[PDB]
């Protein structure tokens, strides 16, 4: 398997590879309804208006 | 040694001297004479030293 | 780390042709050791009255 | 089974950690027959003494 040959040179089991430390990630769905509607300030709690 | 420690070609030689040191040995140790020289141990049972 | 490994074959002292019977080596497996960590925590308390 | 290290989230899969190229071995053994006479010169496959 990872342990090749066995008749008869010197192989080992696993751990032998080399590793790689950068990140991958799938194309998420965009993102539109939290980036669309406009900001209204306030400086409260509720606000009234006529 | 495309996928090891490129470096097998040392660590080949020095088991395959140890297997022949531990042979000779062996075979200076006990020998019965089949192929091989007449080890110790058995070698002074033949003039009967024992 | 290796592990012990071991020996070889006598020739049959008549044989000179394509082989000879030089049998091989034993095989080497490179085996891994690993380690691990535990964890020791020790607190003491006092008050601020006392 | 495995559980390395699920300490709370971050548990990783193929434990990412570190290895060492290093290899090491315990005592060999005492070579003492190895080296008991000198290894006396022969040009040919026999030699006689009288």
């Amino acid at each position: 398997a990872v342990n090749q040959s066995s008749s008869v040179e010197v192989s080992s089991e696993s751990y032998e590879t080399i590793f790689s430390q950068r990140i991958i990630r799938d194309l998420q769905k965009e993102l539109v309804v939290g980036a669309l509607f406009e900001e209204l300030p306030m400086s409260s709690k509720i606000l009234t208006m006529l | 040694e495309e996928d090891a420690i490129f470096s097998l070609l040392p660590l080949l030689r020095k088991r395959l001297i140890e297997a022949h040191a531990v042979s000779i040995e062996e075979a200076f140790m006990t020998g019965d004479g089949s192929g091989k020289p007449k080890g110790l141990l058995t070698l002074a049972s033949e003039d009967s030293a024992k | 780390v290796e592990p012990d490994a071991g020996k070889a074959t006598w020739v049959a002292a008549s044989t000179y042709g394509t082989d000879t019977t030089t049998g091989e080596e034993v095989k080497g497996a490179l085996k891994e050791i690993h380690f691990s960590t535990y964890k020791l925590a020790a607190k003491s308390f006092i008050t601020d009255e006392t």
